[PDB]
RNA sequence: GCCCGGAUCCGGGCACCA
RNA sequence: GGUGCAGAUCCCGGCGGUAGUAACAGCGAAGGGGGGUGAGAAUCCCCCUCGCCGGAAGGGCAAGGGUUUCCCGGCAACGUUCGUCAGCCGGGAGUUAGCCGGUCCUAAGGUAGGGCCUAAUAGGUACCUACCGAAAGGGAAAGGGGUUAACAUUCCCCUGCCUCCCGGGUAGGUGCGGUAACGCAAGCCAGACUCCUGACGGAUUGGGGUAGGGAGAGUAGGACCACCGUCCUACCCAAGCACUCAAGCCCUUGGAGAGCCGUAACGGUGAGAAGAGGGCGAAGGUGUGAUGGGCCUUCCGUUAGGAGGGUUCUCCUGAUCCCUAGUCCCCAUGAAAAGGGAGUCUGGAACGAUCCCGGGAGACCGUACCUAGAACCGACACUGGUGCCCCGGUGAGAAGCCCAAGGCGUCUGAGGGGUAACCCAGGCUAGGGAACUCGGCAAAUUAGCCCCGUAACUUCGGGAGAAGGGGUGCCUAUCGUGGUUUAACAAAGCCACGAUAGGUCGCAGUGACCAGAGGGACCUGACUGUUUAAUAAAAACAUAGGUCCCCGCUAGCCCGAAAGGGUGUGUACGGGGGCUAAAUCCUGGCCACUGGUGGUUGGUUAAAUCCGGGUUCAACCGGGCGAAGCCCCACCGAAGGCCGGGGGUACCCUCUUAAGGUAGCCAAAUGCCUUGCCGGGUAAGUUCCGGCGCGCAUGAAUGGAUCAACGCGGUCCCUACUGUCCCAGCCUGGGGCCUCGUGAACGCCCUGAGCCGGUGCACAGUCCGGCAUCUCCCUACACCGAGAGAAGACCCCGUGGAGCUUCA
RNA sequence: AUCUAGUCCGGGGCAGGCUGAAGGUGGGGGAAACCCCACUGGAGGGCCGAAUAGGGGUUCUGACGUGCAAUUCGUUCCCUUG
């Protein structure tokens, strides 16, 4: 059932664990990628345009 | 953490004058050495799962004696 | 609409993909150059072909497989090259032999490993000769152009009589095509929804036009009866 | 039914004939082409068999030698 | 309990303590009491892996 | 508007942004 | 000028009314007496007793949590009530390894760098090289007894083992036994090649063990003693080392049949059976480890301790744990590596071990605790989900019931009540027995095991536990069959199962518990399976069987922007694409239309090129040549599909547009009229069954007819049974009611709301006319407040959307 | 893609009973082919069956419906060698 019961199969080993360049817990484990600074396969810095209303 | 194959039990409590029962964890049996296509594994050789460091006590005194009974071989020499 | 299921199927996900790690290996002939013997030492069974491999041992060291011949026992002798003589289980070339000789697993160019009669039963007869090339009858009934030193081995391939007994259940089935590549099991088109199909939609289930479709149909649409010249069971 | 009484009622009377016609075709008494009918023929697989007597193996049709 | 020691050998910040104002700085800043802003519980807080 | 064929009309295939 | 608020289902903050009201019951547990601490005890502590779990509420450990663990001291908040208590608050502490795991190996799979591609990359990747990928797969070597408040295969004691390196000897270099299978202290260091463990499914069965559980004898201790003398507890031992082994497979001899040998069963044998000897060989066992412990117990001093006794014997049963062999099955044939061992060769030195003895070394990281009706996720100390592994009587049983070992009365609010009405769960009812109702919904009936007996139908397998009939307790003795014990059979002791004779009691002997109501008829899908997580489990999907289409591989079908890719480690008995839906009996006529395929005298046909005119050059006008497609022709209905009318005497002619509904079936889950007509069943039948066939609008893989078996599918009838009803009554558990503690939410212009007739956008609490009306409180009821809750889903509108379709 | 859908790789499970397919043996018949009976054997997308062994989610249109719970609880049921 898509509520209560299902939520208590979320204490498996999460997707996301913490990134050395960073410090956030962002980085995706099973793909080898850091979903906020791209520590994995962007030597550069991630950074985008729209991440901020102007 | 619980059960898995890979492992036997056993209980001890017959050759036993103490009073206390446990279970201990040992691996499953070997067998005599591996690859394969001539399969046959022979008759003297040993194998264990630690060695005894035995060097005539694990093989026959024939010519080929540890490697295969005269079975798959005269067409080597 | 969604993307069809013949359109999922070629962006060869694993879904889609063949489990080949479970087969004995490729059983092709090898690149060799002169007039050899080969020893048969092993008879198998590969997973998801429908015919057993021989294991085949050269004079010089060698190992490779081939489709098995029906006939052909372990520690059995062959020959190979343009000299070997006209024998079950011996690989020769289609040059030398004459009319109407029945042979399996043919080469089309000189070391390519073999490309027609290959599946369980199958097998080819030579039925003429070109001038530079030979003809050769396939089991489809078509006739195929050959080089002179294509190499192919002589009689049946083992395994006939493979689909006189019927399945007789959906579960006999399943196992069948886990070690395949071919999805099962198979949902009609006209018990889809039209967002996922040309044939869906519709109070009642029916095909809402002619199957038949032509040869320059966009991908999407070639379903049914493809380029069909006729229809019907007469 | 013969062999086929391991189905019971299902399939169709003329499926499980086919059926029964081809393992009555497999587990006929055969002949090993080698030493002869001394030890019997087994199947491994489809297309494989060997005598149990000479050990001897070979590559015949799916459900006959 | 298996801890791959970049928690349990580096130790701090990361799998370390959650303490209270120590005594002699509520006494030195008179303050009428004094609390840590950051003060956390095991069972209704969540802490980051 | 054309070509073309057939008895000015008809047919076939292409031309044609108020 | 950021300039004036009552409204925006306005934003934010504070506060009312409801109201000290609901809730603190339901998911099968329960407390009572005596004493203590404390300012303060239903709730914390001690003793006795009583109740509950006992295949989980007990024991062991994951992922996840992250200090929740242990000791001391607290109670402002925190815990559904209280609290002196705590998973809370303050102060101190706690995790020890050559042998456990990571670390290493590879799996499905991935990445980096090169190449190729990309406008470019933080993009793609078939190829090459390297690396990554498992705390349940593979993977060298440890056990016991003890020790803390909190750790222990990690610390102490005893007894060990692995890998590598030293020193001293020895077996070898230069040695032996056997017909043989084989037996063994057998050299060293540097290579090459090879082989075999590693290393593998499901089903079923025998044999051998072990944990566990019992009976008897004895010695100590305990419990009961109205009378019997029975009942409970303890009695026991690890790894390593020495020795032994059944199955199986091997080695000598031997020489069998119209037969022998052998199994639980299949079976074995001149390609050499039985009989005689032998070789290699599990789990375990027996010694040693160990005058060492740990278990039970007595006495003295009752501080520190000290001094004794026993720990034996004979049997039975027994795994879902362990190892060992058979056999069978597949259009299933059921991982790979590091790391091990051995063999055969080549080269080198004369010193030298895979065997004994002594010595040294073995990084680094994890280790506390919970593992769940309070430690994980669900906003919560949430009846959900996440867990896996294990556990005497009755009995087939890990079921239901009762009880040990262990745990609990914290699924954490209580007390009073001759216990109101009413509600949620349950028991019983005279006479009748479906009269209730859309409908027998719900409830009742039956029920285990042994013997007898069992119809139509049928795909010959089934139906089938069909239907139906009889038996069953207790006591007193027996018999038969089989197991086991150093055990052919017979005796003896234990044990299991199946029967026999007699005696006897009750309303009732499967006495509780557990535990099928049955039969007749029709529709529908063949069957086992799948589905709308959170209103649909089905006749829908799938299926096996059938049939059609494309394609000879540089193919066919599909993905990509390209490089390229999936099917493909594949080859027509195949890969891809449709429709139908097991089997049985069958599958009719039509190629006019649309669509597909092929062909062509011929017509039309773009760009480019060619020719003529024009332009000192072009643009621009013409002509010729003119591919595919289209026009034209033919074929194809298990391609989409379609299967009428008129005139004349079943027959013939004509038009739409080619033909004009064959076999079958029917008022159908398809028939408008319509409750069609006749019969059946009922006292009475719009439903049901049978028959008919004016078929609005049945019909053949768009599948027609057809039901054997099956169904948490739809319907009708009968028997049995009953509180469903006539028609209600009584009893029980938990709430409600009264009291103490905690403590919300919705309605709310206003508090001004008795009602009847009117008025008025046409149904007033408030207006008009009347008739009424002293104030407050408690319980109960829900008729009215066009009661509360949600910018109506219906309907229409807007030059608003979104998804689908095609002849836009 | 910690939920869920499909797949591939490596693992862990399903108390206790019933029916009795092919095959095998021994009697009894008939010259024969072959038939009848008893036993043995252990097949199958067979059958009965554990609140909480595991899986599902039909009835009461039961309780709850400002919940224990943004999908739960009780009864009646369905499956369990593929």
């Amino acid at each position: 059932m898509k509520g209560t019961p299902s939520f208590g199969k979320m204490n498996k080993t999460p997707t996301h664990v913490r990134c050395r360049r960073c410090g956030r817990n962002s980085f995706n484990a099973r793909k080898g990628y850091c979903a906020a600074c791209g520590f994995g396969r962007s030597k550069k810095i991630r950074r985008y345009s729209w991440q901020n209303k102007k | 953490s619980p059960q898995q194959r890979s492992g036997s039990f056993r209980k001890v409590f017959v050759k036993l004058p103490s009073g206390k029962s446990t279970i201990h964890y040992e691996r499953r049996k070997d067998n005599i050495a591996r690859c394969g296509m001539c399969k046959k594994p022979l008759n003297g050789v040993k194998n264990n799962y630690t060695y005894k460091y035995s060097k005539t006590e694990k093989r026959p005194e024939r010519v080929y004696g540890g490697y295969l009974c005269h079975k798959c071989l005269e067409s080597l020499i | 609409g969604k993307k069809l299921l013949q359109q999922r199927a070629g962006r060869g996900g694993i879904n889609f993909r063949s489990p080949s790690w479970r087969r004995v290996g490729p059983a092709r002939y090898p690149n060799i150059e002169g007039d050899h013997k080969g020893k048969i030492i092993d008879i198998l069974h590969n997973p998801g072909v429908t015919a057993p491999v021989v294991k085949v041992k050269l004079d010089n060291g060698l190992q490779f497989y081939i489709p098995a011949v029906q006939g052909v026992a372990v520690g059995q002798e062959i020959s190979i090259g343009k000299n070997a003589t006209i024998s079950n289980g011996n690989i020769v070339e289609v040059g030398q032999l004459p009319e109407g000789t029945v042979i399996c697993n043919v080469e089309k160019l000189k070391g390519d490993g073999g490309k027609f009669a290959r599946a369980a039963g199958s097998y080819a007869v030579i039925s003429g000769k070109a001038g530079n090339k030979v003809l050769i009858k396939l089991s489809s009934e078509k006739i195929v152009e050959v080089s002179q030193n294509a190499r192919a081995t002589v009689g049946i391939i083992a395994g006939g009589g493979f689909v006189e007994k019927p399945l007789l259940k959906a579960g006999n089935n399943y196992w069948k095509y886990r070690v395949r590549a071919v999805k099962w099991p198979v949902v009609r088109g006209v018990a889809m929804n039209a967002v996922s199909h040309p044939h869906g939609g519709g109070l009642h289930q029916s095909v809402s036009r002619p199957s038949t479709v032509s040869r320059n149909a966009p991908p999407g649409r070639k379903v049914g009866h493809i380029a069909s010249r006729r229809t019907g069971r007469r | 039914t013969g062999i086929a009484g391991r189905f019971g009622a299902r399939y169709g009377s003329s499926t499980r004939k086919k059926w029964k016609e081809v393992m009555e075709r497999r587990y006929m008494p055969h002949q090993c082409p080698y030493c002869k009918t001394t030890g019997k023929v087994v199947r491994i697989a489809s297309g494989i068999w060997y005598c149990r007597k000479c050990e001897t193996k070979w590559a015949g049709l799916a459900y006959t030698p | 309990k298996h801890k791959s020691l970049g928690k349990k050998l580096r130790l701090g910040k990361a799998l370390k303590r959650n303490s209270p104002i120590p005594a002699w700085v509520i006494i030195k800043t008179q303050a009428e009491i004094r609390f840590n802003p950051l003060r956390r519980n095991w069972r209704r807080n969540n802490l980051k892996v």
